[PDB]
């Protein structure tokens, strides 16, 4: 004991004072590791498992089982020590110090004979005093572990077991694998019930049943880069911390952990407040502030996100998948931009990927990265990492007709189950994303023509995967009048930045509407008209010093009756 | 040690195994041939009489889209393991390129990515008794088929690292969409597979299964079995859902289409019931501790019902 | 303190003389990191952010909050020290100097109990000296950060985060990602108004 303390920590002595977290639900794993420990020769188990499933919790559970006395005769009164190999290698100016320390430790634990040794983060044995092919700790432990007179347990992860232990088969020969499974949701529920007391005592708060029930539910459902029960434990700890900060007895409920998950992963899974409730019920008009017309698409997306916000959206399908079909210029990209502005306040939060560059079969690797052994493996995919930065985001696929069928084949899984495996081999979540696909195809009759063109140019399973098919209709005269309204509004908004005020009369706006109506309209025409007949004249006049700052400019019309074509009409800038 | 269930057949698991056709039919409506074949395969596996070299089960699924080809495999994984996440899902849709075959078994030495090894090989090594699903097998190139050409006969695969993984206790399932009254389309699917797949590969699959088209009794059962998900989701917020018989009849009436699968039923329920429930919840029409009774108004139950509406309590 | 000055710099002592620029408009990030520092187990956040946003500026703002004393009781009278990993690994000429120095530093932190670490360029923690017979600092600090008796903060670019930190899931486990987003236009204006005095 006088030597082990210098290089290790007594876990049994920690269990004397109860500093260890109580462990529940791992009785099968404890029985398995004790079953390995009761062997005659080569009795050394290894705790193989995913990082964050309680591999360490297994060994403190074993220590608690020992100190309570549940153990059979073979494991009674066994002091359990974790070993710091860093403490062994430190302070050794010569090799003799290092393996002299190691041989003294093994001699002591052999002489006393009542010490079970634990190696945390096991891979460090391959190379301790020197390299793998020279004298190190593992080479010294080979005769002791092979003949099985020493009881050692260890913990390592699957990737590490593959990157450190498995390449040297001698190490894996002396260790029996014992998998520590990731606990189920109800298993994590009992774990949270067990560890309620320590966090309530530390954070000086109170936690309700619905709190950690909802915590386990959202933890398993939403976060896809961490593993249970670790993330729920983290949430409970930080939530008690947040209440302890806010107080300077509080209660911890589901809205708090909901706000935390919004802070952490950006998912707006919140208890709906009244203001955002009235915003969500009336967001159709808010969208109609920017995108005008196309009521069907706006209503459909409003219903889809109302489903998403109310917690009625299916977990294994994404938030919403849509095909935006219609003639060019109607505002298919404008709708996605408006949803981006509504959801995030900015237009740069919309991740936009163009399908024109995916015009060749060899461009399919851009989205999910490169296969192993080729260039581009280290940075990985393009869209996958963009989704990883923001789980709650809307992705846009501009000009979907330019893409070829292999892209849709690679995306069918995203449409259906909402997962995506990158070139690195990791699954990327899509259960909180919104799928937007813009199509310019087929140009009442337009509905059938667009549907026929889509089923001709797409495979049946792809059109089966998509949720709603929307055919954008051609705009009307009132709609292009409101286009003129938005155009002059943004022009005046730009002009106010230079101490200038802009206004137009009704006749000029009517003339703009008359010069901007055709089936090839949208916004790409009638913006050429503005830039040619209004913006051009304004810039021309302001460069040679008329209508400068401090003067309000009014746009009128001359030589027009207000009803005719207005070809002889000339815009006047007062 | 390794999770392989070579055990003594206790009475409970035996009674489960004899009746597991019903257990799969709890989630999978129709497709009795595929369920029966899966039952025979798992019975042959668990009875101890199996070819040691060959895997436990190898099948190819073909038919219309959305006929439960993936859902049967997911239900089988839930049956064997207790959850749907344990199914090894390797999606072949991102393997259109010839050079992407290294994603399955790993990178060769001397190149980047050699250390982490393969993806499916590691997952097989972790869980030797698991089902491995290859979705959209027609959509990847035939070059990638050659790595699996060994395991569909020998059940052994060599990674880039050099070690050999075993497929003797793994169930292999492939899903395609070739071809898309029963026997004509079955022969069409057979001819499509014969022309598209090399005959040397096809002989290594234990059984070929053609999925039958969904019928009216299947979709009227389907409405209940799938609205059970919505009811269970509502129970998380203390909401209770009940559907009238007219509600089921109208839901099946507006979603019946033989040229597509069951995703039209999802579209119908999503556009008719779930959106209205979301609107009423966020408008606080229904609150906690209240039940919801959905009934069909302005319908007789026999007509097509272009004017029938849903009433919510 | 007699050992830590040779390997680190006291940002609290820098906050004594006001050698750090004032930080404007980072209240949400500073309150989130202060929340993570208030945890019992795994209280170690990482400031993931684009390079040039002010990940180090968040730490300087934490030091300014400490000297101005608006932090809650769990951060009263605690020195914020940055950690220079290079100075730890620089003078060894051997195998055991690095581990001995790291263990001495951790013993000093444990026996003081009022020190919070900051590690610039976090990804150098893994492989912080990897010789034939050397054990890296990352595996040494894994048990210390797992239970939570060691409190540290880090700043890391998302790209290098994905290159190195993600590749080791164990270090990813002990760390809580805190996203430091790009400042807005008015945020940039407010920061410029704050820095105007020192720049004039
Ligand atoms: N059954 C349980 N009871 C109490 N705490 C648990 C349980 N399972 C996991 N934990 C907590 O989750 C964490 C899991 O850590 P672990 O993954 O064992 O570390 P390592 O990866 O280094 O072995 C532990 O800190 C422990 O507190
Ligand atoms: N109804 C509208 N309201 C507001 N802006 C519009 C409208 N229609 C088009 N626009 C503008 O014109 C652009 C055309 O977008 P879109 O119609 O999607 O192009 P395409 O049809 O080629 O995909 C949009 O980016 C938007 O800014
Ligand atoms: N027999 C069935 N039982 C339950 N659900 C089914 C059944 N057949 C189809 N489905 C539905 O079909 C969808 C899955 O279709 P899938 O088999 O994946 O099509 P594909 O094999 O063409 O990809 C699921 O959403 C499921 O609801
Ligand atoms: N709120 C702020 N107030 C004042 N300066 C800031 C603020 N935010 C960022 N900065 C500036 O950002 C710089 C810090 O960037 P830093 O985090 O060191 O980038 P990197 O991590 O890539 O080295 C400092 O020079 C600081 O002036």
């Amino acid at each position: 004991s006088l030597v082990l303390d210098q290089f290790g920590r007594n876990l049994t002595a920690a269990a004397m004072e109860g500093k260890l977290d109580p462990v529940i639900g791992r009785e099968k794993e404890i029985e398995r590791v004790m079953q390995v420990l009761s062997r005659r020769t080569k009795n050394n188990p290894v705790l193989i498992g995913e990082p964050g499933v309680g591999k360490t919790a297994v060994v403190e559970g074993l220590a608690q089982a020992i100190v309570h006395g549940e153990v059979p005769e073979t494991l009674k009164d066994k002091q359990l020590y974790t070993l710091d190999l860093g403490s062994l290698v430190a302070g050794s100016r010569y090799r003799g110090d290092f393996e002299e320390r190691l041989k003294k430790v093994l001699k002591e634990i052999n002489t006393r004979g009542d010490i079970i040794l634990f190696i945390d983060e096991l891979h460090t044995l391959v190379g301790a005093g020197a390299a793998e092919g020279a004298i190190d700790a593992a080479s010294i432990l080979k005769p002791k572990l092979a003949r099985g007179e020493l009881q050692t347990i260890g913990a390592t992860t699957l990737d590490e077991y593959r990157k450190y232990i498995e390449k040297d088969a001698a190490l894996e020969r002396r260790f029996q694998p014992v998998q520590v499974g990731e606990p189920t949701v109800e298993h994590t529920i009992e774990i949270l019930k067990g560890l309620r007391d320590r966090y309530e005592a530390h954070h000086r708060v109170s936690i309700t049943d619905a709190a950690m029930v909802a915590a386990a539910t959202l933890a398993d459902r939403y976060i896809n880069d961490r593993f249970l029960p670790d993330k729920a434990i983290d949430l409970i700890d930080e939530a008690g911390a947040r209440m302890r900060i806010r107080r300077m007895v509080a209660e911890v409920d589901d809205e708090q952990i909901a706000e935390v998950l919004g802070n952490w992963t950006g998912i707006p899974v919140f208890k709906l407040t009244e203001a955002e409730t009235t915003r969500l019920l009336r967001m159709e008009e808010e969208l109609h502030k920017r995108i005008i017309g196309q009521e069907d698409a706006v209503k459909a997306v409003s219903k889809a996100i109302r489903r998403t916000r109310a917690g009625l959206k299916d977990p294994k399908r994404p938030s919403g998948s849509f095909i935006f079909a219609g003639p060019s210029g109607v505002g298919k990209t404008e709708l996605s931009k408006a949803l981006a502005n509504f959801l995030f306040g900015d237009d740069d939060a919309l991740i936009q990927i163009d399908m024109g560059e995916f015009h060749d079969r060899f461009t399919a690797s851009r989205l999910f990265g490169a296969p192993p052994g080729y260039v581009g493996y280290e940075e990985g995919g393009q869209l996958t990492e963009k989704v990883r930065r923001k789980p709650f985001s809307v992705v846009l696929f501009d000009e979907i007709e330019k893409a070829h069928q292999e892209i849709y084949n690679s995306l069918l899984q995203v449409l259906e189950d909402g997962r995506l495996t990158d070139g690195q081999g990791r699954t990327v979540d899509f259960k909180n994303t919104v799928l937007i696909f813009t199509s310019n195809l087929g140009t009442e009759r337009m509905k059938q023509k667009v549907n026929d063109e889509l089923k001709k140019h797409f495979r049946p399973e792809f059109l089966n995967r998509i949720d709603d098919i929307i055919v954008f209709h051609q705009l009307t005269r009132e709609e292009i009048i409101r286009m003129v309204d938005l155009m002059i509004s943004r022009v005046a908004g730009q002009l106010k930045s230079k101490d200038m005020a802009l206004v137009l009369t009704d006749a000029a706006k009517a003339l703009l509407a008359k010069r901007g109506f055709d089936p090839v309209l949208g916004a790409r025409p009638l913006r050429r008209t503005i830039q040619r007949e209004i913006e051009d004249q304004l810039s021309e006049k302001i460069l040679f010093e008329e209508v400068g700052p401090g003067q309000v400019v009014t746009v009128d019309v001359d030589n027009w009756d207000g009803e005719g074509p207005g070809e002889d009409a000339v815009f006047t800038f007062t | 040690w390794t999770g392989i269930p070579v055990f003594k057949l206790t009475e409970a698991e035996t009674t489960r195994l004899l009746r597991m056709e019903e257990e799969l039919h709890k989630r999978i409506i129709g497709q009795e041939d595929a369920v029966k074949a899966v039952s025979k395969a798992i019975r042959r596996t668990r009875a101890g009489l199996k070819d040691p070299k060959r895997p436990s089960g190898s099948f190819i699924f073909a038919g219309p889209s959305g006929v439960g080809k993936t859902e049967l495999s997911k239900a089988l994984a839930n049956f064997l393991f207790g959850d749907d996440d344990a199914l090894i899902q390797i999606d072949m849709g991102e393997f259109h390129d010839r050079f992407t075959a290294s994603r399955l078994f790993g990178a060769p030495p001397g190149y980047v990515g050699y250390e982490e090894g393969g993806q499916l090989t590691e997952k097989v090594r972790r869980k030797p008794f698991s089902v491995v699903l290859f979705d959209e097998i027609e959509k990847a190139h035939q070059e990638i088929y050659n790595s699996l050409l060994q395991v569909l006969e020998d059940g052994r695969l060599t990674d880039g690292q050099g070690r050999t993984v075993d497929f003797k206790n793994t169930v292999l399932i492939f899903t395609s969409n070739l071809g898309t009254d029963y026997e004509r389309m079955k022969q069409k699917v057979n001819d499509e597979l014969k022309k598209h797949f090399r005959p040397e590969f096809l002989n290594r699959i234990d059984d070929i299964i053609v999925f039958h088209q969904l019928t009216r009794e299947e979709i009227i059962r389907m409405v209940d079995l799938m609205i059970s998900r919505v009811a269970g989701q509502l129970k998380s917020k203390d909401m209770a859902l009940v559907l009238t018989d007219a509600a089921k009849a109208l839901l099946a009436k507006r979603g019946f289409d033989p040229v597509l699968g069951a995703r039209p039923l999802r579209r119908t329920i999503q556009r008719e019931i779930e959106d209205q429930l979301s609107e009423k919840i966020l408008f606080e029409e229904v609150g906690p501790g209240q039940v919801v009774t959905v009934d069909v108004d302005n319908w007789d139950g026999e007509g097509p019902g272009e004017d029938a509406v849903f009433t919510f309590t």
